[PDB]
């Protein structure tokens, strides 16, 4: 509950629970009405901490992205670079944390994905400072405007590469047919458990969106639908507070 | 393109003037066959054949929505085979 | 394309409905004929987007204002038109 | 799809078994597909969070891959928005509608111009789509001008409000000859087509096992409805449908009923086997006598299609208009 | 409190602001004084009748001038996308915590409307979104006591 | 049981009346014995194909068997729009209390729909109304354990 | 009790009020006796066919003329659009509390609706509102036992 | 497109190795056609 406490709060600070609760002379006899209170004041510290934070949702075009990159890191069309990707299954495009590859790893080598960095996102400037300093994610949707054949879905994993404190699971989310997808077939809110990204901070950190078997000289799958795919959308909901 | 009162050949640059130059001909004609239907092994070959050339002459172009164009068949046929 | 706005961004078709371009710039004129119009009118000439005929055509407004418009053709014969 | 019945050149025309397509536009949700370009091609509309856009539908059978749009109304997506040429443009514009005043935002093709508040003059009160559950609310072109006007139907009478460009409507009119009893009339029997054929769309009511037309005047109110009676076992009801389209290519729509009961069951009823009012006969009373004779622009392409099909080849109609052509004629000679 | 200004912070200076006065609306006289004389604020929608481009997002928050005793972030609401929209990412009336703006009496008090990156000439980004706007609706669901 | 009769009751009389066997529908033989012997009723709504006013309601209440075998109120369902409407005013298998004719098995006995104010010389209202009625369609929601 | 008036208050003198008595609806004779005899109210949603534009919302209280039993706010239902409309904002048959009139007899006492500030005369702001007002339509869900 | 509105399909899904599953989980009723489900209703949350 301390771990779940300090990274809603975006506070790694935040302390209660201590040794010493079992004294063993004692026997343990009332370590349990210790931890109670120790619960107890977390939550207060929580109530007092707690505001209704503003919902915020940015929507992101990545090839709008990619395009405005500075001449000095090579800006280019990421509809024109896939297609010219699937095709060659070795090539690249982009450059840092703002690109187009297939994947490195062996599982991942006939897969082709993007990465982007929420640093050049900077979704920060879109409001002043004063109405609140923390400004984290809560929910990712995906959107692919692509076509499809008679009965084809479309594959994608989109993660995050940088997990830290983020729970186990929510470094990843899978992509099955856009239209503000997600990586729940049912999306609810008060599932009471964390979605996926959620508590990723607005200002760092990287995400890419995988393609798996989009290298079209090894006959994949993808290759021939993101031979049509003319952006990649986010939608990014996040609050301020 | 009209140019110094020359006739002079043009590529007409983009899809915009690509439209506006094959639009100054429609309802041209450009092509007529007289074919008579009839039981002689004739019927597999036309009287005769006319065809038309049509050109379009750039003009003005200032007001680029909408180009001064003009046109007319720049050249025509006249084949007669009696259905030989 | 929808209602005009009975100003200068209309388009107006000749009689043999196609768009008129302006075809040159504008100037001024008091007389028709030696006539005295009684105001001053400015006169643009248009050529039709698609030629056919040659002729011009001109539209005349009342720059002085309490008159009203008018147009005329100037027919490749030699004919004169006048409109509204 | 559509095809030639028979032999080419027949008359006939049935349908093809459904076949999935080999290119769906994705994207299924929060969309519709129309011509919202106004191009000749329909665009698969998609708006929401982040989509703005469309796939297009090219007459080829193909399609245009995703194109954004340049600017969406925020109330595009609007209850009771509704697509209408208000700007007589032939593009749908879109606009909201209260007593005296409209909202419009104009089709510029590639998305929307800034929108105008539109004041009505005098004491012209629109009609307001949905506001009275008694009434039928619509456009329409009742006037057979050309342009949709806005119309309101109920059971005693049609008044109609002249569609003048840029949401601006004229003064109000009365076009007597429309009547139900108040108790049964209701606005989903109510339809709207020109089964006439010459522009002004004729008013129809419809009835369990019976159909009243009401010919459109030309703007003039309506004349005493024909009552035409739908064959035994041919029942309407509240899950019925009726639709209207010139499915024959005659250049005049049919009506087509609709029973989902019991596996669908359709039915059509035809007026005509022609245009009307099209000119088909000439005499100089000297002896030389014309006929003529019309065929839709669609039939002649079931025929294309159709010879196609036995060359191999796949053509294309760049043409979606069922517009008659002349097809033929004679000239007879009453001496000889 | 009836007007138009961009915001005096040092990070607001590019952000248009709008204001009204509750007190100016009369809202309060729209009904009898027999209903009872408690009319307060349960929620706040807001709609903006401009046109966005393809990835045109709104960029705006409403709030409360004086917090006056309400709970953390009750003093304001976020807007995205315009058309009756709302703060949150679900409206439930059944949440089981305060709504913004719960509680204000729709007697008076001053609400203002925050259009950050409005200032055109500083190249601004909303700036050539709010030239397309037409008007500023408000929804204010409230009810009497 | 396979009938339309009016009714025989004291305030019946008016009130036509239509009735099924579920042994004649034999739903039953639609599945496999080899699946469970086991074929129970969970919900049924109506279906009314008919021409009705903006504002004219359908008078009905559909009824099964001996009432003695169900909870109260479960021998019946109320009918007010034929549109696939329930005796509810929300439906919901949550609910937590059982569904009109919850657990009547699929197999047997006499299901009927009464629609009063139905004589015509009587001036009864749905007298007329049905003569635009084509069809009664059932709707039955039922499991096989 | 079937008829219109200006209201006689002192903040109803310019508001224009229908009144309706229950017991004129004949909603009992809808169904037999032999059907049940309890016949309650259970909700009233209103419409009120008029030319309402987009952002054009209408202020009208439905109440009961005889308050008795009703739990506080039962005895009235207020309108703010008239499509429809209920008493609260968000409609939920399992809210836990009682709904506006419910439990009313289908037949006993007397409605009204008022139309606030609707005197022409006076600048009624709703004057021109029931000017285009061309029915009052409720709509009773209501339950037989 | 099988059938309309009021048609009925009559069919089941089943998996063979049921040995693994809660009794009834080895089946799915059908009988709506369109993106259907063995339930009238259908809840990811659902305890069960």
């Amino acid at each position: 509950a301390e771990q779940a406490y300090r990274w809603e709060l975006n506070d790694d600070s935040a302390r209660f629970i201590k040794p010493g609760a079992w004294q063993g002379t004692y026997a343990g006899l009332l370590a349990g009405e210790t931890l109670m209170l120790s619960l107890a004041q977390m939550e207060d510290a929580h109530l007092k901490r707690d505001k209704r934070a503003l919902e915020v949702e940015r929507t992101v075009s990545l090839a709008e992205v990619y395009a405005g990159l500075p001449k000095d890191n090579g800006p280019f069309s990421l509809a024109q670079e896939i297609d010219k990707l699937v095709s060659q299954g070795s090539g690249s495009a982009g450059s840092g944390n703002n690109n187009l590859a297939f994947g490195a790893g062996t599982d991942t080598k006939t897969s082709l994905q993007a990465s982007v960095s929420f640093a050049d996102l900077k979704i920060r400037e879109d409001y002043p400072a004063s109405l609140g300093k923390i400004r984290r994610i809560k929910q990712i949707s995906v959107t692919l405007p692509a076509l499809l054949g008679p009965y084809q879905d479309v594959q994608a994993i989109l993660s995050y590469g940088d997990k830290a404190g983020l729970a186990n699971g929510c470094e990843a989310l899978a992509v099955s047919h856009g239209m503000n997808d997600s990586g729940q077939f049912q999306l609810d809110f008060n599932d009471g458990k964390f979605l996926p990204f959620e508590g990723i901070a607005i200002d760092q950190g990287t995400l890419t969106l995988s393609f798996p078997n989009a290298s079209m000289p090894e006959k994949g799958k993808q290759a021939t639908m993101l031979k049509t795919l003319n952006d990649i959308i986010l939608h990014i909901r996040y609050t301020i507070k | 393109t009209w140019q110094d009162n020359k006739d002079v050949p043009l590529t007409p640059e983009d899809d915009n003037s690509r439209y506006w130059f094959n639009r100054a001909l429609k309802g041209q004609l450009l092509r007529s066959e007289l074919y008579g239907l009839d039981d002689s092994t004739n019927k597999h070959v036309p009287y005769t054949v006319t065809e038309f050339r049509s050109q379009v002459r750039r003009l003005q172009h200032t007001d680029s929505r909408y180009p001064v164009l003009w046109s007319s068949v720049v050249e025509s046929r006249n084949y007669h085979y009696e259905r030989i | 394309f929808g209602v005009p706005h009975y100003d200068e961004t209309d388009t107006f078709l000749g009689p043999e409905g196609e768009v008129l371009v302006v075809a040159d710039q504008p100037r001024d004129e008091s007389t028709l004929q030696g006539i005295n119009l009684g105001a001053t009118f400015t006169v643009t000439g248009y050529r039709s987007r698609l030629e056919s005929h040659f002729s011009r055509l001109e539209y005349w407004q009342p720059k002085t204002t309490g008159k009203t418009d008018f147009w005329l053709i100037y027919s490749p014969d030699g004919q004169v038109h006048l409109l509204g | 799809s559509a095809q030639r019945l028979g032999e080419i050149g027949s008359d006939a025309v049935t349908w093809e078994k459904m076949q999935p397509l080999s290119v769906i536009p994705s994207l299924q949700s929060n969309a519709s597909l129309v011509d919202i370009n106004g191009d000749g091609q329909l665009d698969w509309v998609i708006t929401g969070p982040g989509l703005r856009g469309y796939h297009s539908q090219r007459p080829d059978g193909s399609w245009t891959r995703f194109t954004p749009l340049n600017a969406l109304p925020v109330e595009y997506t609007h209850p009771r928005a509704q697509l209408a040429d208000l700007m007589g443009a032939g593009l749908s514009d879109l606009v909201l509608i209260g007593p005296k005043s409209v909202r419009l935002y104009a089709n510029t093709r590639d998305g929307f111009a800034k929108g105008k508040d539109v004041v009505q003059s005098g004491d012209i009160t629109l009609p307001v789509p949905g506001a009275d559950p008694r009434k039928l609310v619509a456009f329409s072109d009742v006037l057979g001008s050309g342009q949709a006007h806005l119309v309101e139907v109920s059971a005693t009478k049609v008044t109609c409000w002249p569609n003048l460009g840029r949401g601006r409507f004229g003064q109000p009119i009365t076009l007597p000859g429309f009547s139900q009893p108040a108790t049964e009339f209701n606005p989903a029997q109510v339809y709207l087509a020109d089964l006439d054929g010459s522009g002004p769309t004729d008013l129809i009511y419809v009835h369990t096992n019976r159909l009243d037309i009401f010919l459109n005047k030309s703007g003039n109110g309506f004349a005493e409805p024909v009552t035409l009676r739908f064959p035994e076992g041919l029942r309407f009801d509240h899950t019925c449908q009726l639709q209207m389209a010139d499915v024959q290519g005659l250049g005049v729509a049919s009506l087509i009923l609709s029973v989902p009961h019991m596996s669908p069951h359709h039915w059509r009823c035809d007026l005509t086997n022609m245009k009307p009012w099209l000119l088909n006969e000439m005499n100089n009373n000297m002896g030389v006598h014309h006929t003529l004779r019309y065929r839709s622009s669609s039939q002649f392409w079931l025929d294309e299609k159709a010879a196609a099909l036995t060359t191999g080849q796949t053509p294309v109609c760049y043409l979606p208009f069922p517009i008659h052509t002349l097809w033929q004629t004679e000239t007879e000679d009453e001496i000889s």
